[PDB]
């Protein structure tokens, strides 16, 4: 069912006849991808060779809850799978598994530094976003590490979201809650809606919000934006080394958002005073995003959808690696493709 | 400047089967020159117009010591595919950080440091002054020309430099509005930036052995949270530190320039700079698949910090149409 070797990305990529024209793309980071034609459909698409996927417990277990997951994510704005494959015949074969895509093209990362994005566009895109995260909360995922770069968009103005693999080594956290950074309290799903926060900024003003160095340096900003804690919250924090270091601090109230953001939509202005929120319980979700009213051109009810949630088929069973080498290779010749 | 032969390479060069490894769109063999029998690695390219400038720029880049020096560049068809072949200067000694890694150990020293960082410097040095970023300096693109001691270190892979503008930046201003200003664009602004920060991320792992980055699980640190955790950062001198500190600054414009770098005391005086010896060849040996998530991450970080120009731009959004966009201004 047949492939042919080829020399990509310092790697070796056996795939099907049917994907041609392996062009590569992408930094090449976390597995690494290639555009392509596919005779078979006569899409164009991506496909990405996970790296070290069976290399330790962590990476093992890793790469099952990764293809568990979008086996299971059918969504327009969530990235979905159009086929997985492996040159391995048989279990003992296994090493390699390879994700095919649909080609997009673009990420927010990118665009953000070539395009002065307009109301009209920051509108539709975040709209989308928040789409999509509705579905993911529902199945009860937390996706944990949502940036631009994190956006595949097209020109067509399409969006979806990618990469889950958290939900390591990070190189900044511009876009992570301070709830998980410093771990105070713990954590909702709402977590993700202070990305969508940070993103929506940058959108429109082309500059990052909280571009940090260290965790003190990154919450000094966040602070310095948002106002620094009341005692009502302060309660609801877990550390003592980090209640201290809050009260040693220039106690200051949140500075109104409609006088930062300077010449915004103020519906937009007012969504973010409601996303970037320090207190987890009480920060804007997902669904109740959507019905707000920035989103008037685009919120349909009857037509943002859910998943039913999945399992913990094991999961946290814990496993040597021979072991999950082999409930991964199971999943892969499990699947089958999406509506053709 | 550069002249590409049309006569089949191996009129030239015995092209052996034997393989130097695998990059991008190359799988590179060694060869030897036929006349001289001098021994070269040859790699490959296909031959469309983003090829033809990483090799014009590398061509360019090639009278400067620590580059790796281009020989010659064939055009020939490779199994019926037009493919432009590239003959290199031979690297033997390997990533700069395995060889650091390999020791008696005779200690590390922070002079040994600050050379290599000199090294890569000039490299850098040498490419923004005629105006070209290479854009990827990482690990995997600084190699030794030999396991010998009398190895000089060189910087490859230019499948991602490029040209950019020679722009004296803006000094920026000490005192500034609450509110945040309208955006400029300039893309051209992350290309030199992208080595400095590079420069800075290479320097701090050199000094320690694990990167500036943070960790996924939270706040036996292996993790700088861009601070210099002890005892490794205990006896590094704290000029070094605010070294590291101006080419790691989050933004592109602020952020140390290459000669700013090269003025700097502990490069350019980089002979009396502390003897210190240093935890990095130490901790290199440490975990190994932890430099691994080092290499992985570094790579992930360089997308970002820099621009892809082969990139889609978006429609204005009332040029736009796709599925969800036509029901719902069908509803609306």
């Amino acid at each position: 069912p047949t492939f042919y070797r080829q020399e990509l990305n310092k790697t070796i990529w056996e795939v099907p006849e049917r994907y041609q024209n392996l062009s590569p793309v992408g930094s090449g980071a976390y597995g690494s991808v290639c555009a392509a034609f596919d005779t078979k459909t006569g899409h164009r698409v991506a496909v990405k060779k996970l790296s070290r996927p069976f290399q330790s417990i962590i990476h093992a277990k890793r790469t099952y809850r990764e293809l568990r997951l979008l086996k299971h994510m059918k969504h327009e704005n969530v990235i979905g799978l159009l086929d997985v494959f492996t040159p391995a015949r048989s279990l003992e074969e296994f090493n390699d598994v390879y994700l095919v895509t649909h080609l997009m093209g673009a990420d927010l990362n990118n665009i953000v530094k070539c395009q002065k994005l307009t109301d009209d566009h920051v509108q539709f895109l975040i709209y989308q976003i928040l789409r999509g995260l509705k579905y993911i909360h529902s199945a009860d995922i937390i996706h944990r590490d949502l940036k631009p770069s994190n956006l595949a968009v097209n020109e067509d103005c399409e969006l979806k979201i990618l990469d889950f693999g958290l939900a390591g080594y990070v190189a900044t956290r511009w876009y992570r809650a301070p709830e998980i950074m410093l771990n105070w309290m713990h954590y909702n799903q709402t977590v993700d809606i202070w990305s969508v926060g940070c993103i929506m900024a940058e959108l429109l003003t082309g500059r990052t919000l909280f571009p940090g160095t260290d965790h003190i340096d990154q919450l000094k900003l966040i602070l310095r934006l948002v106002g620094t804690p009341g005692a009502e919250l302060l309660k609801k924090i877990s550390s003592e080394s980090a209640r201290n270091y809050i009260q040693s601090l220039a106690q200051m109230p949140k500075m109104n958002f409609a006088n930062v953001f300077i010449g915004a939509n103020p519906l937009a202005v007012d969504l973010l005073e409601k996303m970037l929120v320090l207190d987890s319980d009480k920060r804007i979700t997902a669904a109740q995003a959507l019905a707000h009213a920035y989103f008037a051109q685009y919120h349909d009810p009857d037509d943002e959808p859910v998943a039913d949630p999945y399992d913990q088929s094991f999961e946290s069973r814990d496993l040597l690696i021979d072991e999950w080498k082999s409930l991964t290779y199971d999943e892969v010749i499990s699947f089958v493709p999406p509506p053709l | 400047g550069l002249q590409i032969k049309k006569n089949a390479i191996i009129d030239d060069y015995k092209v052996t089967s034997q393989v130097l490894g695998l990059g991008i769109n190359g799988k590179v063999l060694q060869i030897f020159n036929k006349r001289t029998q001098e021994k070269f690695a040859l790699k490959m390219l296909q031959d469309c117009p983003k090829a033809r400038r990483e090799v014009e720029l590398h061509w360019r880049a090639s009278q400067c010591p620590h580059i790796v020096r281009i020989v010659d560049v064939y055009e020939n068809l490779y199994a019926g595919r037009k493919c432009l072949l590239i003959v290199m200067e031979c690297l033997d000694g390997g990533e700069l950080f395995s060889r650091i890694q390999d020791r008696g150990d005779q200690a590390f020293t922070e002079r040994e440091a600050s050379e290599i960082m000199k090294s890569i410097g000039e490299a850098i040095q040498y490419l923004h002054s005629i105006n070209i970023a290479h854009r990827d300096v990482k690990p995997e693109n600084l190699l030794y020309t030999s396991k010998r001691p009398n190895a000089i270190l060189k910087l490859t892979d230019f499948g991602f430099a490029k040209e950019t503008t020679s722009h004296n930046s803006l000094t920026t201003p000490c005192y500034t509005p609450y509110y945040v200003a309208p955006e400029v664009l300039g893309p051209e602004k992350y290309d030199k930036s992208c080595d400095m920060w590079s420069l800075g991320v290479i320097m701090y792992i050199l000094l320690c052995g694990y990167p500036p980055f943070y960790s996924n699980h939270g706040l036996r640190i292996r993790m700088g949270q861009y601070e210099f955790p002890n005892p490794e950062w205990s006896e590094v001198s704290e000029e070094v530190k605010m070294l590291i500190r101006n080419l790691l600054k989050t933004e592109p414009t602020q952020r140390m320039t290459i000669t700013e770098f090269m003025n700097h005391p502990w490069i350019m005086q980089s002979t009396k700079v502390p003897q210190t010896p240093l935890h990095t060849s130490r901790v290199l040996k440490e975990d190994k698949e932890r430099w691994e998530d080092v290499k992985e991450e570094m790579t992930s970080a360089l997308a970002t910090m820099r621009v892809d120009y082969e990139q889609i731009k978006i429609k204005k959004i009332e040029d736009a149409s796709n599925p969800l966009l036509l029901k719902r201004r069908k509803k609306a």
